[PDB]
RNA sequence: UCUGGGUCGGGGUUUCGUACGUAGCAGAGCAGCUCCCUCGCUGCGAUCUAUUGAAAGUCAGCCCUCGACACAAGGGUUUGU
RNA sequence: AGAUCUUGGUGGUAGUAGCAAAUAUUCAAACGAGAACUUUGAAGGCCGAAGUGGAGAAGGGUUCCAUGUGAACAGCAGUUGA
């Protein structure tokens, strides 16, 4: 579930670069 | 008080005047970073990636004449370095630039 | 104080600017600064340059 | 710290070119800890490393 | 001074006021007012204090 | 600097009684403020200040 | 200092020549619609007109501000009959 | 003391000439004591398929690869390197 505190930082880190690059899918830790 | 942020304009034109084409954007980083060092007196000044994307946004040579930036003095106790205070210089797009002048912005 | 003349663009040409011109003809064209020269030896039509005199005149504009 | 043998074994595991290889630069050291092309396609995997999509050549112009 | 260069009278006529700053055709404000007329910053200018 | 336009009395000369425009320049001159008289005596090898 | 000088802005000057958007029974014509219209309406259409001597630049070595901002009685090195 | 003598070493020149052929780099972060030069990301560029791309022949012979080093070399530098 999301919360105005986890979009608000989410939308940062899927953003990795300029207008017209593309958004990242995924960022999943494993053990 | 002394981790104030403010609001400039800055005259790209005014300060590139006279410069080589291959020389017009890096020679502006200098003249935006020498600004900040004469606003701010801070020795340690960061330029954020997107203002340098913004001035490198019409090629090496087409620099543009007016750029809406924003200072922030932070503090530098982070770390143990000779500068406890430095400038982050940050992009701030404008639709013009007419009646500009350089406003107090609150934290 | 002199005489005063009018320019290809119909301006005003005041004493010590600008040229004049002759033609075999026997025509006396005066131009109040090089811009005006050039448009006019490229056979410009005034009344069609935006800025000039005539074209204001053409339009009623003002 | 250092990141070409690792974008070398990416390059090779995506069938693209170094260009289009993207490795993370906030998590590095899980990326220098990749050694192994097994490790590699781990990462490929958990989205660490990115292919990153072609130039556009729009030919609507031309049309 | 004796010759005729020298112990000459001098009277103006005419005294050129345009703009050295490039190639100036107006002699002074008032007269590129008239020539001109109102403008578009005049305009909005008598706008703003109709 | 700028030009004058000017009449000229000049007998003999093509251009009397006629129009010239000739070039000119402006020097700014405020009036002076006199602080200070200094003398010097005549001496044989030459002016010192006395 | 009766402050100062900067940095933005404003005004002047000047250069070029009328910006984007919008409107138009302007527009060579062309493709569709006619319970419809009785001569109409919907698109495509370079170019033109109004908005528009507009837009943009304008000192870095241009002129004047008294508008806004913060900065400035600070550093270092020597010097004596 | 000579032989434009033989061998070796050392001066001025001189911190001088110079390190200018082929368009061009910039920002942030990391590691590290140290960063113009390494790495990663962002940006701007160039080679423009008769390439600065991908593989061979002759030739080289371990230069290939992993890890570590900052002695010397890479005519500046280096955390990098044939
Ligand atoms: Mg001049
Ligand atoms: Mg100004
Ligand atoms: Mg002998
Ligand atoms: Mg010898
Ligand atoms: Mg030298
Ligand atoms: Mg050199
Ligand atoms: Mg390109
Ligand atoms: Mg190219
Ligand atoms: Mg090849
Ligand atoms: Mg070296
Ligand atoms: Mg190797």
């Amino acid at each position: 579930i999301m919360n105005q505190e986890k979009l608000a930082k989410l939308q940062a880190q899927v953003r990795i670069g300029g207008k017209g690059t593309a958004r990242r899918k995924k960022k999943v830790v494993h053990r | 008080n002394e981790v104030v942020t403010r609001e400039y304009t800055i005259n790209i034109h005014k300060r590139i005047h006279g410069v080589g084409f291959k020389k017009r954007a890096p020679r502006a980083l200098k003249e935006i970073r020498k600004f900040a060092m004469k606003e701010m007196g801070t020795p340690d000044v960061r330029i954020d990636t997107r203002l340098n994307k913004a001035v490198w946004a019409k090629g090496i040579r087409n620099v543009p004449y007016r750029i809406r930036v924003r200072l922030s003095r932070k503090r530098n106790e982070d770390e143990d370095s000779p500068n406890k205070l430095y400038t982050l210089v940050t992009y701030v797009p404008v639709t013009t630039f007419k009646n500009l002048q350089t406003v107090n912005v609150d934290e | 104080m002199k005489v005063e003349l009018c320019s290809f663009s119909g301006y005003k040409i005041y004493p010590g600017h600008g040229r004049r011109y002759a033609r075999t003809d026997g025509k006396v064209f005066q131009f109040l600064n090089a811009k005006c020269e050039s448009a006019f030896l490229s056979k410009r039509n005034p009344r069609q340059i935006n800025w000039t005199v005539l074209y204001r005149r053409k339009h009623k504009k003002g | 710290s250092m990141l070409r043998l690792q974008k070398r074994l990416a390059s090779s595991v995506l069938r693209c070119g170094k260009k289009k290889v993207w490795l993370d630069p906030n998590e590095t050291n899980e990326i220098a800890n990749a050694n192994s092309r097994q490790q590699i396609r781990k990462l490929i995997k958990d989205g660490l490393i990115i292919r990153k999509p072609v130039t556009v050549h729009s030919r609507a112009r031309c049309r | 001074q004796t010759k005729r260069r020298a112990l000459e009278k001098i009277d103006l006529k005419f005294i050129d006021t345009t703009s050295k700053f490039g190639h100036g055709r107006f002699q002074t404000m008032e007269e590129k007012k008239a020539f001109m007329g109102p403008l578009k910053k005049d305009r909005i200018a008598k706008e703003e204090g109709a | 600097m700028t030009h004058i336009v000017r009449e000229v009395d000049r007998p003999g000369s093509k251009v009397n009684k006629k129009e010239v425009v000739e070039a000119v320049t402006i020097v700014e001159t405020p009036p002076m403020v006199v602080v200070g008289i200094v003398g010097y005596v005549e001496t044989p090898r030459g002016l010192r200040t006395f």
